[PDB]
């Protein structure tokens, strides 16, 4: 089905204590490809999936050149916002930034992306038209102004229209056997006994992969959507994640409850009962 | 300046099974800012030698981070996640529940 | 492959 690649980048200022730190990592769906961190002995973009590793030299270098001049402009950048925001440089800030593109099962673009973010908050993204900006506030107005006038648009219209698909498309047939293969969840209900009126119903879902799954309990056919405890979907660590769900139900009533399960890895949603 | 606390999960890679083998996971996630202290303990002790994921962020530009380790649980030992941030006017310290 | 480009905020 569909693909999507991102990279995603961090730039945290920590004043008296050297120049701002920079994280950039980089996925393919939500698997994790390259890393670069400044703090690193000997900084370099390195590859964290296998499928990556055959790149030649010419990929690393470009790579980590890159991966330094972002590291570089984001510095510069957070000086400026200091400005912008009429703050003082004795604070830390934090500046984050994510682009990338979705591809449909045919190979061909979806949708781009290209959004910053300052101290955690909305800042300028480009919009899905890849050609206009929307920026969140009067300083990031002025960022508007500069990239309108230098036709930053432009430029990252034809990346995210050419390269970025096309490198994605590369990638997912290099890593066919893992990118392309989906690892539908094992699930399992189990029950704990909270008093003699009650207990909890929990259904997991576990070494799944992509992350999206979707699980939820009905009870008499009814989605309990406001008396259900979902907790976040999480990373196993070894590729794949889990999650659960849980209602506390009557002690005598399990039976009235179902928890259904949906993941493209599955050929239909699951639904499944606690066996007394 | 926006401030998020963690939410924390503390769990293994795989069901635990005692005399066996396995990972211990601290995964922390929608906080903000970035910086954050997250210790694995066994039995109220520090372990040594814990592996994190380069940080990354969500949708909402939140921040989310594994912490894990290599661990062989049995009957008796106590693991937990003890976390510090911004948000959190103390150190919050999470047991490892071997169903959660 | 990432995105060259310099540009500054």
């Amino acid at each position: 089905g569909s693909h999507s690649m991102r990279y995603f980048h961090t730039s945290v200022s920590r004043p008296g204590r050297g120049e701002p730190r920079f994280i950039t990592v980089g996925y393919v769906d939500d698997t994790l490809f390259v890393r670069f961190d400044s703090d690193a002995a000997s900084p370099r973009e390195e590859p964290r999936a296998p499928w990556i590793e055959q790149e030649g030299p010419e990929y690393w270098d470009r790579e980590t050149q890159i991966c330094k001049a972002k590291a570089q402009t984001d510095r510069e950048d957070l000086r400026t916002l200091l400005r912008y925001y009429n703050q003082s440089e004795a604070g830390s800030h934090t500046l984050q930034n994510m682009y990338g593109c979705d591809v449909g099962p045919d190979g061909r673009l979806l949708r781009g992306y290209h959004q910053d973010a300052y101290d955690g908050k909305d800042y300028i993204a480009l919009n899905e038209d890849l050609s206009s900006w929307t920026a969140a506030d009067t300083a990031a107005q002025i960022t508007q102004r500069k990239w309108e006038a230098a036709r930053v648009a432009e430029q990252l219209r034809a990346y995210l229209e050419g390269e970025c698909v096309e490198w994605l498309r590369r990638y997912l047939e290099n890593g066919k056997e893992t990118l392309q293969r989906a690892d539908p969840p094992k699930t399992h209900v189990t029950h704990h006994p909270i008093s003699d009126h009650e207990a909890t119903l929990r259904c997991w879902a576990l070494g799944f992969y992509p992350a999206e799954i979707t699980l939820t309990w009905q009870r008499d056919g009814e989605d309990q959507t406001q008396d259900t405890e979902l907790v976040e979907t999480r990373p196993a660590g070894d590729r794949t994640f889990q999650k659960w769900a849980a209602v506390v139900v009557p002690s005598g009533e399990e039976q009235r409850y179902t928890c259904h399960v949906q993941h493209e890895g599955l050929p239909k949603p699951l639904t499944l009962r606690w066996e007394p | 300046m926006i401030q998020r606390t963690p939410k924390i999960q503390v769990y293994s890679r795989h069901p635990a099974e005692n005399g066996k083998s396995n990972f211990l996971n601290c995964y922390v996630s929608g906080f903000h800012p970035s910086d954050i202290e997250v210790d694995l303990l066994k039995n109220g002790e520090r372990i040594e030698k814990v592996e994190h994921s380069d940080l990354s962020f969500s949708k909402d530009w939140s921040f989310y981070l594994l912490y894990y380790t290599e661990f062989t649980p049995t009957e008796k030992d106590e693991y937990a996640c003890r976390v510090n941030h911004v948000t959190l006017s103390q150190p919050k310290i999470v047991k490892w529940d071997r169903d959660m | 492959s990432r995105y060259w480009a310099i540009r500054t905020r």
